[PDB]
């Protein structure tokens, strides 16, 4: 019985890349990257990936809303 | 699946006598009664507050026991009331036991009790459209003698199978008594997806009752545990009284005759047959 | 002419503006059937009216006791009722 | 106020054996907009229901199915005691759309010859659900009706919301002069009840025909399932039946044996004929002020019976619809239900 | 829903068996197990012997065996049984405390915590003492989610909500607002909400003087049956009575007046588990007294109303001018954006609208239902049940407020040949267990239902 | 475009401009003249007056009027100052008009018989089925980085250019070419449209298309199915003799005000005497999802459903990446074309 658990993050390669850019930004918590459309991460830190993803987008977007 | 388990039990004080007669009087229906009291609480408990009910048959009539028709105008405390109201109603049936009850032993109102129940279930499924109750019933009989095959109750047995098959009802039967596979019941338990257990007299049926009579309620994925084969070589030649195989069936009467037929007016309806048709049947 | 007996039916439509004012000029038994709301109809609600008519008429509405009123059953509802009517 | 029948003039013979062959209309007129999807689609819904009903109360019978497209009638399910063949045949048809005209002369012509193999004891029957208003006859139709009435093939047809004299005539002609058989709906439920009523045998006043003694035997289920084997389908069936005379494994069916050819029945089919043949007497609605019986029902225990004097509510009616031969009360529910599923009059059974 | 069942297995084996000490709590834990698990309990409750798994495996035939794995896995996690690698085989037997406490409570046994109720003149009327309890819920719910008047006076309750973060409202500022947890409070209706709060108080009231078995015995005593007389007086522990009185104050004990009487067995204790009918100065127009408006035009047509309810409706729609029957409000992508600002996903609101606002949307839902499920294989086009047009806008709005995705399961390996992966994948779509796959990688991150069955088929 | 399909023989109907002298006072049958003629400062040859002299001279029973509101009522009040016919006919086009003076033109022609309740009548079977759709072109970092950098409206072509948007268009092109259908595209860009028309490579109507080439492509478009894609810029409205609509695509969505968007929707979606396709009037709107006009793309959707046109969204394209000419498909070239379009 083999079963390798984790946090499978599947998205577009670009957000993946961004998430991976973001994931590289807090110390490579992505355990594995299954393909261009999937990522395997430790759930302990995915929370903060989005937080900085949020901040960096909040730093980036800043929401003009024209 | 709230399943309505309604038990129908027949008590002729001549047949409960036979339950006393068989073996020794090592325990009358009370062992079966205390078995049933425990069994009724369990299925009541099993599915989602799934209701129960009880009817009986006198020697000379029938009556409801747990449904407890309008009269005024522990363990979960619903087991208690279901048991005790049943215990009180049935003891009221035993005071309705005397010589005149002992009198009308010619008939067995088993036929009437079970037709009345189908009116009751059609009545509850009609009302309980919400929470459609995956109901299913039960039969317990004290196998008594003096009538090897009382054949006066055959058509209502078979008609109600259709309604039972028509209303899609699995039907389980347990016979307590002498080893007489009630062929018509044996076909019946077979006909409408049921389980036949011809248990012996004095065994606490609780082990038996829980095993094979809980099969259906809504489940039916599990091997029914019926008794042996359910042969459908049906009623004896009405004229002969021998079970026919190549039956000889009269006419619009549809009476079953053996190789016996009188050649005229088959012995269930006044229908003369074409002597040519009789001779054609005799061309062999 | 489209009608023969009391069991007969059929539509007798009138198609002209002047028919609105000549409803009285029609014979009584025709006039009894021509009601006020049936005047000057456009062709459209004419078809809906006869549509329901043909359907309802197509039904076997035979009470056989209201026909005791309108058929005056055999030699009796005349002899019973009308020989009472000699008043 | 009551809508109940006076008297039945036919409990004596019912056509217990049948060969009913239902024919449909897949023509343009079925695409008009009166019935909810159309004529075409909602007609087919109730036919499926009737199909299930027709074989439940006359399972000894068979049926075939024919459509009516493009002035050409087209058989879609053979005359069979197997409803699923017809049911599956009906499932495909609704997916095609009705077209062309109903050429009744076509449809009548193939119906008449389809029933020639149907024997004397089996009854020939045709049920036309006509919904268009014009036909297209390949030949003389009176020739065919004359040929039809000659073959002892009664015809009852269910016109849509209209009356057509020829099917007035056809139902009149075939059904022994007794025109009772062009009954027509105004309504879906009227259509629904038009379907349910076509299930039972159809006696009006039977003429004296050869009452033929019918020789058959009864099959018995097989046990060995690893020995899954069949003589009626040549496949691995985990247990079938065995004809009493042929001795060949036959799958579960009231169908005839396929090796010695005797009708295979267990017991269940004939008892539907019994309550078909000898039904009960209708539960009389007891008079309101003259009943004075138990304030309950009999088949069930329905304490609702009145309210004891309520000016209007009590002077209305006392829910005591009681059968006669038993003289036992029955709530309308039971009285309706007793008369609905289990004939088996509860009072008349216990005595 | 936190699925409180997962909490019972989380408490270690002993406190379960400690919990299992009262045949009440034996008889209680039994009703939540999956029906396969239920069936495997009672068999080996009475026949006083363990059973090999091969029989339990042969008892369950093909598909439905997944519930056979559903049964046995929940069974072991809460340790009401003891697996036994006795001779290399599997000897299955109850945690015996369960079976006999059950068997006792089955055959009139010693569940005195179960028998802790008392029967007396049950003066609690059907209408009496639960309107306070129902109003208790109404007032505190208006307090917790934020009503026009937040009449929730449960100081112990308010601390649990803020301390447990039950609502994403500023407890420091007194805010009772719906956060991610507060949005989840708006989702779990009766069980799940009744589940969710029972968890917060246990987390809150767990530091000192817990007595969890007594807490669980006392909680299961008040909700097990109407303790009636002697419940809050006698059939209650010290911390249990404080819990019972605290449950009394929270309404979950409809503890009768005088603060010292039998367990006021409010109906609130019943609903936490019953998962059945939910309906609870001197006027209360019901049941359809509530009302709302949700139709294809995406607008509120309110004729019936309820203030906390329309306050709740206003939590995701603008209110402009409450009229005689209508409240001036119109649901838009802006209106739901009031909740998406709170991170409230357009997921629970889906189930909310299909259930809630129905008392005015009965016909509207009923006309939407049309019974288009048996007609579904017949008429392949379902007739707008349930409304799909709203959810796509919600999803597209949710998709507009989105772009983070993740999956559960476990990555799998040792798939040696293409035939087994092709055969395993083919069967997986038959039961529907595979999130994403690829023959190239021979890896996928899904549930283990695929791995358990191939092992069981290979091994037995 | 209709009156010869109509029963009318134009031999009688003297068309008048007073640059267009025609047979006044001898015109035997019905007449078709125009306002600026019939009264204006554009009362500009005595053909005009003499027609009007004839208009007064001959007694007229009925007056068919088309868009009286645009031209001042005063001249209509002057074609209502002089002649005294018997009837007029106000076939008005808007509920509220600048000729809604307190004495309305309703109370001079005949009462209202036909109004904003266009549900009784057109539903009786006149109009066919029109399908509308709105594809969400997938997001790519630069557009957002382009969205991020400027909040200005200059993002307009920056999501219009989406090469993925070109792709979905080409799918319809091969699709409607496969179906023998006809495609209208509403693209006011010049470069990215050329960039796209270059990317497609069919004889293409585009920005400032030669009307003959327009007509040539149109002839090669409606009668010839080989060219089954034309691009109508803002020069279509207003106005050309707009071509038939089976597959309308709209790229630009500012095109304000919204009263025009009712116009364009009505104007660009012309009628089609083809029933081979199940939705014989496709309306499409290729929008880069997650861009500036999601607000304004959501503004178009509410308009159409108010107009009642059958509408849908197709973002799960069948073979989205399977189409030919995946030019600029990559986010880089979308970025590269985004740099290409930042010029525009
Ligand atoms: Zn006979
Ligand atoms: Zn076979
Ligand atoms: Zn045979
Ligand atoms: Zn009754
Ligand atoms: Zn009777």
């Amino acid at each position: 019985a083999r079963a390798r658990k984790g946090a499978l993050v599947q998205c577009d390669p670009s957000i993946k890349a961004l998430i991976l850019q973001i994931d590289a930004k807090m110390s490579d918590i992505v355990l594995e990257e299954l393909d261009d459309t999937h990522l395997l991460v430790n759930p302990s830190k995915v929370e903060f990936v989005k937080h900085e993803l949020n901040r960096l987008l909040s730093k980036n977007i800043y929401n003009p809303m024209d | 699946s709230p399943s309505l388990l309604t038990v129908i039990i027949e008590i002729a004080p001549k047949l409960w006598t036979t339950f006393d007669e068989e073996g020794n009087e090592k325990g009358s229906i009370i062992k079966v009664l205390e078995a049933l009291i425990v069994f009724l609480n369990a299925h009541l408990a099993f599915n989602s507050a799934n209701k129960v009910a009880v009817i009986a048959a006198y020697s000379q009539g029938i009556k409801y026991l747990y449904p407890e028709s309008t009269s005024a105008l522990x363990x979960y405390r619903r087991f208690r009331n279901v048991d005790e109201t049943l215990v009180e109603e049935i003891y009221k049936l035993f005071e309705l036991e005397k010589k005149q009850i002992e009198q009308n032993s010619q008939r067995s109102t088993l036929a009437g009790a079970m037709s009345a129940g189908l009116t009751y279930v059609n009545r509850i499924s009609k009302e309980s459209v919400t929470t459609s109750l995956k109901s299913r019933l039960l039969v317990l009989t004290c196998g008594s003698g003096s009538s090897k095959d009382e054949i006066f109750q055959y058509i209502p047995i078979m008609n109600c199978i259709f309604s039972a098959t028509k209303m899609k009802c699995p039907i389980d039967v347990v016979k307590i008594g002498g080893s007489k596979e009630s062929t018509f019941l044996q076909q019946t338990t077979d006909a409408t997806n049921g389980v036949y257990l011809h248990v012996e007299s004095t065994e606490g049926l609780i082990q038996y009752l829980a095993t094979a009579m809980f099969i259906d309620p809504s489940l039916r994925p599990i091997i029914v545990k019926p008794n042996h084969g359910s042969v459908d070589f049906r009623t004896s030649c009405y004229l002969t009284g021998r079970v026919v195989a190549v039956g000889f069936i009269c006419s619009v009467c549809l009476c079953v005759l053996s190789i016996i037929p009188p050649g005229n007016k088959c012995p269930a309806c006044d229908s003369q047959f074409d002597e040519h048709v009789i001779a054609k049947l005799k061309r062999k | 002419r489209v009608l023969r007996g009391k069991d007969d039916y059929g539509v007798m439509v009138l198609a002209d503006r002047r028919f609105s004012r000549k409803r009285s000029q029609l014979p009584k038994w025709i006039a009894q059937g021509l009601s006020d709301a049936d005047l000057n109809l456009s062709t459209d609600m004419a078809i809906s009216n006869t549509k329901q008519f043909l359907r309802t008429m197509a039904q076997p509405t035979d009470p056989k006791d209201q026909e005791g009123v309108s058929v005056w059953s055999y030699e009796d509802l005349i002899k019973h009722q009308n020989s009472r009517k000699d008043q | 106020k009551k809508r109940t029948a006076k008297k039945n003039i036919t409990p004596y013979q019912r056509g217990i054996i049948r060969s009913l062959i239902l024919t449909l209309d897949c023509s343009e007129a079925m695409l008009e907009k009166d019935l909810r999807p159309n004529r075409h689609a909602m007609i087919i819904q109730y036919a499926i229901d009737f199909v299930h009903e027709f074989f439940d109360q006359n399972p000894i019978s068979q049926m075939g199915i024919i459509i009516m497209r493009n002035g050409l009638a087209q058989l879609v399910s053979q005359v069979s005691g197997n409803p699923q063949d017809h049911i599956d045949a009906l499932k495909s048809i609704r997916k095609q759309e009705p077209k062309g005209n109903p050429s009744l002369q076509n449809a009548l012509e193939m119906a008449r010859g389809l029933l020639l193999p149907v024997p004397a004891h089996c009854t020939r029957e045709v049920l036309i659900v006509f919904g268009s208003l014009s036909t297209t006859d390949p030949g003389d139709i009176h020739q065919t009706i004359d040929s039809l009435v000659s073959e002892k093939i009664r015809v009852k047809v269910l016109g849509l919301s209209a009356q057509v004299a020829i099917c007035k005539e056809l139902c009149k002609a075939t059904n022994y002069g007794d025109e009772s058989f062009y009954k027509i709906l105004l309504d879906e439920t009227h259509l629904k009840e038009l379907f349910n009523e076509a299930v039972t045998p159809l006696p009006v006043n039977k003429i004296n025909k050869g009452f033929t003694l019918v020789k058959m035997g009864f099959p018995t289920r097989i046990f060995e399932d690893t020995p899954t084997f069949c003589s009626c389908h040549s496949k691995l069936v985990y247990g079938g039946y065995f004809c009493p005379n042929c001795h060949s494994k036959v799958c579960s069916l009231p169908t005839v044996c396929p090796c010695c050819d005797l009708m295979l029945i267990l017991s269940t089919h004939l008892a539907r004929s019994y309550h078909h043949l000898m039904p009960l007497k209708t539960f009389a609605e007891v008079p309101t002020t003259e009943k004075f019986r138990s304030e309950d029902c009999f088949s069930c225990q329905s304490r609702f019976p009145x309210x004891x004097x309520x000016x209007x509510x009590x002077x209305x009616x006392x829910s005591r619809y009681r059968c006669e031969d038993c003289k036992q009360e029955f709530c309308v529910d039971c009285d309706v239900f007793i008369h609905e599923i289990l004939h088996n009059c509860p009072g008349c059974e216990s005595k | 829903k936190h699925s409180v069942t997962q909490y019972l297995e989380e408490i270690p084996q002993q406190v379960q068996n400690r919990l299992y000490t009262s045949p009440a709590t034996c008889l209680a834990i039994y009703r939540i197990l999956p029906p396969l698990a239920k069936f495997f309990i009672m068999a080996m409750v009475f026949n006083e012997n363990e059973v090999p798994l091969l029989d339990l495996d042969k008892w369950v035939n093909s598909n439905g065996k997944l519930q056979f794995q559903n049964a046995i896995k929940s069974m072991k996690s809460l340790h009401l049984l003891i697996p036994n690698k006795s001779s290399g085989t599997l000897m299955i037997n109850l945690n015996p405390t369960f079976k006999i406490s059950l068997r006792n409570a089955l055959t009139g046994g010693e569940v005195q915590n179960s028998f802790g109720v008392v029967v007396e003149e049950n003066v609690v009327s059907l209408d009496l003492l639960d309107e306070y309890s129902a109003n208790k819920w109404e007032t505190i719910l208006h307090f917790m989610v934020g009503t026009p008047l937040a009449k929730i006076p449960s100081e112990k309750v308010l601390n649990l909500l803020k301390h447990s973060k039950l609502m994403e409202e500023v407890n420091s500022t007194g805010e009772f607002k719906i956060t991610n947890e507060g949005f989840q409070f708006l989702l779990q209706e009766i069980n799940s909400q009744l589940w969710t709060l029972l968890l917060q108080y246990l987390k809150m009231i767990e530091t000192s003087k817990m007595d969890l078995v007594d807490v669980l015995h006392f909680i299961f005593m008040l909700g097990a049956l109407e303790v009636g007389k002697a419940y809050k007086i006698d059939a209650l522990s010290e911390t249990q009575r404080i819990m019972l009185q605290d449950m009394r104050d929270y309404g979950l004990v409809f503890q009768k007046h005088s603060n010292d009487s039998i367990f006021y067995p409010t109906k609130l204790a019943l609903m936490l588990t019953s998962d059945t009918k939910t309906i609870r100065g001197l006027k209360n127009q019901d049941i359809p007294d509530g009302s709302l408006i949700v139709e294809t035009n995406f607008k509120i047509y309110s004729y019936s109303n309820s203030p906390l309810q329309i306050a709740v409706l206003s939590l995701f729609v603008h209110l402009k001018a409450r009229f005689v029957n209508m409240v001036l409000g119109q649901i838009t992508r802006e209106s739901i954006r009031r909740a998406l600002t709170n991170g409230i996903t357009a997921d629970q609101i889906i189930a909310y609208l299909e259930t809630h606002a129905h008392p005015q949307m009965r016909r509207l839902a009923e006309e939407k239902l049309e019974k288009k499920l048996e007609l579904d294989p017949n008429c392949k086009e379902p007739l707008q049940v349930l409304p799909p047009t709203v959810v796509d806008q919600i999803r597209l709005w949710q998709l507009e407020l989105d772009r983070v995705i993740t999956y559960e399961g476990s990555l799998y390996s040792d798939f040696e040949t293409s035939q087994e992966y092709n055969l395993l994948s083919k069967y997986a779509q038959d039961i529907g267990v595979l999130l994403w796959k690829d023959d190239k990688k021979k890896k996928f991150f899904i549930s283990k239902e695929g791995n358990s069955q191939v092992l069981d088929f290979a091994k037995r | 475009q209709f009156l010869q399909w109509c029963t009318l023989q134009p031999e009688n109907c003297a068309v008048f401009t007073s640059d267009n002298k025609e047979m006044f006072q001898t015109e035997s049958g019905l007449v078709v003249s125009t306002y600026s003629m019939v009264a204006n400062t554009r009362n500009r040859s005595h053909d005009s007056q003499k027609v009007m002299d004839f208009l007064t001279g001959r007694e007229w029973g009925f007056i068919i009027l088309d868009e009286v509101h645009v031209v001042p009522a005063a001249m209509f009040r002057r074609v209502v100052s002089t002649i005294a016919a018997h009837a007029k006919l106000g076939l008005t086009a808007t509920l509220v008009r600048e000729d809604d003076k307190i004495g309305d033109l309703n109370f001079l022609i005949g009462p209202k018989l036909y109004e904003a309740n266009w549900m009784e009548l057109s539903q009786k079977g006149h109009i066919a089925n029109v399908q509308c759709a709105e594809v969400w072109c997938p997001m790519t970092a630069e557009f957002y980085q382009e969205y991020l950098r400027e909040t200005a409206r200059k993002r307009m072509l920056l999501y219009i250019m989406n090469p993925t948007k070109f792709q979905a268009c080409q799918f319809l092109i091969q699709y409607h070419e496969r179906r023998g259908d006809k495609i209208i595209v509403f693209s006011d860009n010049v470069y990215a449209l050329q960039e796209y028309a270059l990317k497609m490579g069919k004889p293409f109507i585009y920005g400032s298309t030669p009307q003959q080439e327009r007509m040539n492509i149109l002839q090669n478009f409606q009668y010839n199915d080989q060219i089954n894609t034309i691009f109508l810029s803002k020069v279509g409205d207003t106005s050309i003799d707009l071509p038939e609509a089976t597959c309308l695509i709209q790229i630009s969505s500012h095109y304000g005000s919204r009263r025009q968007e009712a116009q364009r929707l009505g104007r660009i979606l012309r009628a089609k005497r083809r029933n081979d396709e199940g939705f014989n009037a496709f309306f499409y709107s290729l929008v880069s999802k997650d861009t500036q006009e999601m607000y304004y793309s959501t503004k178009r959707q509410a308009f159409l459903v108010d107009q009642g046109y059958a509408f849908k969204v197709i973002t799960h394209l069948h073979g989205m990446e399977n189409i030919p000419n995946l030019a600029y498909a990559s986010p880089r070239e979308r970025r590269e074309l985004l740099q290409e379009v930042l010029l525009k």
